């Protein structure tokens, strides 16, 4: 029961590890996009 | 002998309880040499 304990903790590492990353990563990803958008209108107004 | 009620009804008929109850888990201890094998067994594929 010791064996089970234990590995029950393994599991429940391996299932907050899979979400923990995947929120900062989309963040991450986010930000590139979003001042990107902003690029657009700096560079259109500047031709004219 | 078995009681028969011939001497006893509270006298050593009594006390047959207590001996017969020492008697049964103390077998189970000198049985507990046959319950190695078992043991070696059971935490090894577990842990497997």
């Amino acid at each position: 029961l010791s064996l089970q304990i234990d590995a029950a903790k393994v599991e429940a590492q391996n299932q907050l590890n899979a979400a923990r990353i995947a929120e900062i990563f989309n963040n991450m990803d986010l930000s590139k996009q979003s001042e990107f958008r902003e690029f657009l209108k700096t560079v259109a107004s500047f031709q004219q | 002998k078995k009681p028969e009620t011939p001497e006893e009804q509270q006298w050593l008929v009594e006390a047959q309880q207590a001996k017969q109850g020492q008697q049964d888990p103390a077998m189970v201890q000198a049985q507990g040499v046959l319950l190695q094998g078992q043991a070696e067994l059971a935490k090894a594929q577990n842990q497997t």
